[PDB]
């Protein structure tokens, strides 16, 4: 048993193909250190938050909701955060996500108990995961897109620090 | 080190002299670095 | 039956290669007079304190809590500038941690009374990172080595702050060699005092 | 014999309890491994501690932002302390203890926030390197590596 | 190939002035006695073998880089931002000042942190049976018996020669003040 | 202030004590040349004398008519650093020494020859005991309530009357 993603390394002995997004990639042996269900839930959480963050960067560059331009002007990305901490916007977001995270704490503790799949909040209002094969295709897809957006978000915010522009106008200029 | 010489250094006059020489020495050092402590400073 | 660390000396008894970091290094034979369980408790305790302390010096140089009372880049100045009430709060909290974590078995005569008690093992694993028994041996080894390295490193940092009145990495980046006129070592009795 | 610092109370003629509880293995997130009562880790285990810490961190957000927020002529909000509210029925005590007495951030000048650090009293992050390199520097910046090079060429 | 008995293999001493020690084992690639100070008696043979192959590969790549940067050959725009000189030391110093050397340092360090240290730990513990220096990096074919017989020997010798030659070049350039080619 | 005494920082007789003590040293310094070892020594003494008087002046001590600092020991908290706090430090050390010596005497009773342990001390066991003394108040009080500090009156030898 050698890793399919890193061939000169051994299989990481806590990862199995029944997981979503499995490529045998754990060279530092972290899946042996922490509990794997915690790591999976942390990965999906990071994935979804970063997908929202990347889309928000793109959309914020394209358009902005009515009235927002007056309160926050030339500021963009991290720059708006400080202005919107002065107003009540950021605090209200923190409050409602924190409310959701209390139940997510209870959900994660049930996951570590072994009664819930990681990332399973059973949220499927529109019907997409009716069929099993499509559920698997979506599960692999959502981890893949979330990973891509994790690196994306990283790149976008660091480009903002370097240039002061942000993702779309950084494409337009330079 | 020889166990009989260590048993000699464990005798009462040797330990008494060493312990109170050590005691005398850190009182002397404490009064060298911190002299004239008439009161607990507070 | 010779020591591996010190090849010309004999292997000290109570050192049998079972403990992590056991390389046979006991030339003064402290383990023959003091029980090895107490010594490993003291080694792990010293090392953990130092690991935090070394990280404390480096991070305190870089990152600060807000306020003028916490703006001391040089760590030896932080001791005096940081609020006394909170520093003595730290000391009292440490004392309560010492009595509870040891379960009122603190004295040399009473600690390890329970045969279940293990040197350095206080039951501290909040996130169960030592749950896997495959990782147990190298974790024990790397904890012992990190502790030893950090004891030596913190000793160096404190006495280099004494010699050079600079925080440690700022000392590395604005380095100045010893004049030798200052910081004379000894000399209290050579000049007969004064 | 007694080796010294052995720790067994029977080798030092000390009275022991004679009761040495069996050591379990289960752990709690903000607690320790040790002898508990039966059923203790099922009600006050990791589930309890994580949920209670989560609720305390959620309820910190109103508490850290506590104050009397009132509107002026426009929608502009003014913040006031809860001391300014006067209770009407308790004799000579006119102002009354509130949540600002258990969490007095303002007196110590803390500017508490839901994240725990506000604009005022933000964490301070500086750069030790001081805008220069490891080696081959010029000016008011002379590293340890530069002194190694300086000594080797002299 | 292996050429056991003639070169490499076992019982071959390239400097008969030093007898071939019995500590040394005749089963490591490019191994031909040559152990004067008796290091193989006590060192881990796999660790020093991996270290020798890795030092060989840096030496070869460094030789290739020294020759190219001493022939004046460059990538487009490299000489615009870096210097136009061909002194290897000055190019290192200005590529440090440009951040290019920091980027190479970053990615080489990342490769060691996530792949070099696990490959070392597994190869020395005895959990993976990876031969020293192997990273399954054979994209352009050239595998089979020749790779484990003659090519293995070629890598070890060409690298030892590259080590000697690069040490030679850097010392000669420093004393003369002038580079090669 | 307390008991008609004067704080040492404003008593004029404390000031005359300091001035006379420094003139006594300066007239001895007037017989030596500048860089000599007796001159350096006397200047170090003058600095030490001035430091001591300055420190006593700012410490809250109360000088008498004589100008010498007096100690107030009635229990008031403004003067606790003169008897109450040094006394707490003493009782901790003294109780430590007593607890540690008692623990060694009880260990030595259970030995092969109990009187050989007291003229030839078992230094590892005795150092084990000297380390235990830091929590002597709790150890000694628990010893008391568990009926192990005090022995009953009928296991103690007494005179016939
Ligand atoms: C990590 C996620 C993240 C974070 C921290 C922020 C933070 C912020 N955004 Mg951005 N934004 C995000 C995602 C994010 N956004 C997404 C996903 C979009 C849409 C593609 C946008 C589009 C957007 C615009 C257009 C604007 C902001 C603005 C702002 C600022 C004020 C908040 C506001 O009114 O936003 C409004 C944002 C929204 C209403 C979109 C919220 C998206 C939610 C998360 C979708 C969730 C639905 C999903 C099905 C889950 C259902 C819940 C269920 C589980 C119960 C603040 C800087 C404003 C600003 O200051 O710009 C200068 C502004 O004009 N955001
Ligand atoms: C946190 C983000 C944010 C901020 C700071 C503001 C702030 C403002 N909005 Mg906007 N708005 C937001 C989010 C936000 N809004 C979102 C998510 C929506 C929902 C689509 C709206 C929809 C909205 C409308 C429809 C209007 C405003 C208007 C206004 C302004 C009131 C005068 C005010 C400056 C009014 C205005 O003056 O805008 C021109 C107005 O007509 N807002
Ligand atoms: C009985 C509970 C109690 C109470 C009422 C106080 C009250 C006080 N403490 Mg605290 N303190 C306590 C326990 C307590 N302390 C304990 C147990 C410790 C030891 C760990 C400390 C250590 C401590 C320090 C070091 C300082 C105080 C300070 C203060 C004063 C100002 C607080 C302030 O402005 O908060 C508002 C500010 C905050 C909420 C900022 C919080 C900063 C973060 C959370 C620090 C990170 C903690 C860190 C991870 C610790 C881990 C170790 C721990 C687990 C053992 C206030 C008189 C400060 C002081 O005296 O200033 C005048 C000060 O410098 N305290
Ligand atoms: C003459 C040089 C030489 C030789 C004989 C080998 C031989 C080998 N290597 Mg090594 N290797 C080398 C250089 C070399 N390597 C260098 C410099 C690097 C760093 C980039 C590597 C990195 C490397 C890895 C990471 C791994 C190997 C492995 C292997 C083995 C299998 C691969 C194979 O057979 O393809 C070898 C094919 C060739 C040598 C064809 C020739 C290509 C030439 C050398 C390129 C020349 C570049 C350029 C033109 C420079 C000249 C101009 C300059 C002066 C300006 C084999 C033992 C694998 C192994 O089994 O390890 C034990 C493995 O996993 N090698
Ligand atoms: C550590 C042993 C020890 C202990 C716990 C006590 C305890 C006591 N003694 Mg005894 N005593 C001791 C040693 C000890 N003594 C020795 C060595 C001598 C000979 C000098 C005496 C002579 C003595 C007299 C004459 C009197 C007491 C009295 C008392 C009582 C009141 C406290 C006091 O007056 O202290 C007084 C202490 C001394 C006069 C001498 C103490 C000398 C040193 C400081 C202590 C011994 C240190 C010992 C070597 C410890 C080694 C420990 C090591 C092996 C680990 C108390 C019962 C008094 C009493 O009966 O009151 C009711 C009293 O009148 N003691
Ligand atoms: C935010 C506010 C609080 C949110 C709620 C907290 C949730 C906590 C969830 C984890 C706890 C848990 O029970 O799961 C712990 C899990 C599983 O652990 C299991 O928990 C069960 C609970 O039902 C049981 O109690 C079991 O005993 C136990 O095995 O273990 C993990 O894998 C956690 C991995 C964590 C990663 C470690 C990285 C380092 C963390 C930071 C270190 C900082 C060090 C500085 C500190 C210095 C002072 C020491
Ligand atoms: C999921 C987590 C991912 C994390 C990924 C990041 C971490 C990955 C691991 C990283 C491990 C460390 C790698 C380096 C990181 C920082 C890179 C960096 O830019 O560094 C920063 C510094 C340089 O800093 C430079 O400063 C210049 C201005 O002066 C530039 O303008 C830039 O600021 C910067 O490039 O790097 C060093 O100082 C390196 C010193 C040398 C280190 C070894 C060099 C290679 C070995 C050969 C040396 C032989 C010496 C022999 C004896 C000589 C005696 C004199
Ligand atoms: C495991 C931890 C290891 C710790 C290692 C210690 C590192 C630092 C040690 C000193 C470094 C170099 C010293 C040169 C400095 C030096 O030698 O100065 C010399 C000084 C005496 O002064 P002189 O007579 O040399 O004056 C000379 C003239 O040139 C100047 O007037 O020697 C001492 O006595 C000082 C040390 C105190 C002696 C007592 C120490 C306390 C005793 C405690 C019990 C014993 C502990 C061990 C005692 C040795
Ligand atoms: C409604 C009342 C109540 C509240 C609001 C509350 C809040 C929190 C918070 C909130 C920030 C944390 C972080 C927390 C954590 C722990 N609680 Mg909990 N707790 C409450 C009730 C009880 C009882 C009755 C017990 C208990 C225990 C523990 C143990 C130790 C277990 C061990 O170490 O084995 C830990 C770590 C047991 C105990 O031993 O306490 C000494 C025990 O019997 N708790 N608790
Ligand atoms: C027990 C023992 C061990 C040990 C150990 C050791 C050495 C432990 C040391 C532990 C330490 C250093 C703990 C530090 C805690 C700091 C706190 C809580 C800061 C609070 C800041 C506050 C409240 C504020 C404020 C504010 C003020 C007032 C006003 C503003 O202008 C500024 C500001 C906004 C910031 C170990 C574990 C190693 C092993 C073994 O088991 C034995
Ligand atoms: C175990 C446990 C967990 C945990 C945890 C924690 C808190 C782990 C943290 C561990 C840490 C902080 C380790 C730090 C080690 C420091 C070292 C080795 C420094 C050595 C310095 C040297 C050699 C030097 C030097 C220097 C000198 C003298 C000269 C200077 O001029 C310069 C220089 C700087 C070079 C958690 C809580 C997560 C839960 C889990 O369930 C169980």
């Amino acid at each position: 048993a050698m890793s399919e993603s890193v061939p000169f390394l051994k299989k990481p002995e806590a990862l199995d193909s029944s997981m979503a997004g499995y490529a045998g990639f754990d060279p530092l042996g972290l899946s042996s250190i922490a509990d794997i269900k915690f790591l999976q839930e942390s990965e999906i959480k990071h994935c979804r938050i970063a997908m929202l963050a990347a889309a928000g960067s793109i959309a914020q560059d394209i358009f902005t909701f009515p009235g927002v331009s007056k309160v926050v002007g030339t500021a963009k990305m991290t720059g708006v955060h400080d202005v919107l901490v002065k107003q009540g916007a950021m605090g209200q977001i923190l409050l409602w996500t924190s409310f959701l995270e209390v139940f997510g704490t209870i959900a994660l503790l049930e996951t570590l108990d072994g009664k819930r799949a990681p990332g399973d909040f059973k949220f499927d209002p529109l019907g997409f995961s009716k069929n099993a094969e499509t559920a698997k295709r979506y599960q692999l897809s959502e981890i893949k897109n979330g990973r891509l957006a994790m690196l994306a978000t990283g790149g976008m915010v660091h480009g903002y620090f370097i240039t002061g522009k942000g993702p779309l106008e950084l494409l337009t200029n330079f | 080190m020889d166990s009989n010489f260590l048993k000699y250094l464990s005798t009462a006059p040797v330990l008494f002299t060493v312990w109170l020489s050590f005691t005398a020495s850190f009182i002397i050092e404490a009064n060298r670095f911190f002299p004239d402590m008439l009161y607990f400073p507070m | 039956a010779k020591s591996k660390a010190v090849p010309f000396l004999s292997q000290p008894e109570a050192l049998d290669g079972s403990m992590a970091g056991d390389v046979g290094f006991d030339p003064f034979g402290i383990s023959s007079v003091i029980d090895i369980k107490w010594l490993r408790e003291s080694e792990l305790k010293h090392g953990r304190i130092c690991m935090l302390a070394a990280t404390g010096c480096l991070v305190q140089e870089v990152v600060h809590l807000p306020g003028p009372a916490f703006s001391q880049k040089m760590a030896l100045n932080a001791w005096a500038a940081a609020p006394r009430g909170g520093m003595i709060s730290i000391l009292v909290a440490i004392g309560l941690i010492e009595m509870i974590s040891n379960r009122f078995a603190l004295t040399a005569t009473d600690m390890f009374a329970n045969p279940n008690r293990v040197p350095g093992d206080l039951g501290f694993d909040p996130l169960s990172l030592g749950a896997n028994p495959a990782n147990r041996a190298r974790f024990e080894l790397s904890e012992v080595i990190h502790g030893r390295a950090a004891m030596m490193g913190f000793s160096g940092m404190v006495h280099q702050m004494i010699v050079s009145k600079q925080a440690p990495i700022e000392q590395l980046m604005h380095f100045k060699a010893v004049d030798s006129s200052l910081m004379k070592l000894g000399g209290a009795a050579g000049n007969l005092g004064y | 014999d007694t080796t010294g610092f052995s720790g067994v109370p029977s080798q030092f003629a000390r009275p022991e309890s004679g009761v040495y509880p069996a050591e379990p293995t289960e752990q709690t997130f903000l607690g320790m491994r040790g002898p508990r009562a039966p059923g203790h880790r099922e009600n006050f285990g990791g589930k309890h501690t994580a949920t209670m810490l989560a609720i305390a961190a959620l309820l910190w957000q109103p508490v850290s932002e506590a104050g009397m927020y009132r509107m002026g002529a426009d929608g502009a909000l003014t913040k006031s302390s809860f001391s300014n509210m006067e209770v009407p029925g308790f004799g000579n005590m006119k102002k009354a203890p509130t949540i600002e007495s258990l969490f007095p951030f303002a007196k110590n000048g803390f500017d508490a926030s839901p994240a725990l650090f506000g604009k005022g009293s933000m964490i301070v992050v500086e750069d030790p390197r001081d805008g220069c390199g490891a080696y081959a520097n010029s000016g008011a910046c002379h590293t340890f590596l530069d002194e190694i090079g300086d000594a080797l060429k002299k | 190939l292996w050429n056991e008995g003639k070169i490499q293999g076992k019982g071959v001493s390239v400097i008969p002035l030093f007898p071939r020690p019995a500590s040394l084992d005749g089963t490591f690639p490019g191994d031909q006695g040559f152990d004067p100070f008796g290091f193989s008696s006590w060192v881990n043979m796999k660790f020093v073998a991996e270290a020798e192959i890795k030092h060989c590969r840096l030496a070869m790549l460094a030789f290739a880089g020294i020759m190219v940067e001493s022939a004046g050959i460059s990538f487009p725009g490299a000489t615009s931002v870096l210097g136009s000189s061909k002194n290897i030391f000055e190019i290192h110093d200005k590529a440090v000042a440009s951040g290019a050397m920091g980027q190479i340092l970053l990615w080489v360090s990342f490769f060691e942190v996530v792949a070099g240290v696990p490959a070392m730990n597994e190869m020395l513990n005895g959990e993976s049976s990876r031969i020293p220096g192997y990273y399954a990096f054979d994209p352009l074919g050239q595998g089979k018996g020749d790779k484990m017989g003659r090519m293995q020997l070629s890598e070890i010798q060409n690298g030892r020669l590259a080590m000697l030659a690069v040490s030679g070049i850097v010392h000669h350039t420093l004393i003369t003040g002038k580079g090669p080619l | 202030d307390v008991a008609g005494l004067t704080p040492c920082g404003e008593s004029k007789e404390f000031a005359r004590r300091l001035d006379g003590s420094v003139k006594k040293l300066q007239t001895r310094l007037s017989k030596y040349e500048a860089g000599t070892p007796p001159a350096l020594a006397l200047q170090k003494q003058i600095d030490k004398t001035k430091n001591r008087f300055d420190r006593y002046g700012k410490a809250g001590l109360l000088c008498g008519t004589d100008g010498l600092p007096h100690l107030i020991t009635d229990g008031r908290w403004t003067h606790s650093g003169e008897f109450v706090i040094p006394g707490l430090l003493f009782l901790y050390v003294a109780g430590w020494i007593g607890w540690v010596g008692r623990s060694y005497v009880l260990f030595a009773r259970t030995a092969d020859k109990p009187t050989e342990k007291e003229i030839i001390i078992d230094v590892p066991v005795a150092l084990s005991f000297v380390s235990t003394g830091f929590i002597w108040p709790f150890s000694a009080f628990k010893e008391f309530t568990s009926g192990n500090l005090i022995v009953p009156a009928d296991e103690i030898t007494v005179s016939p009357r």
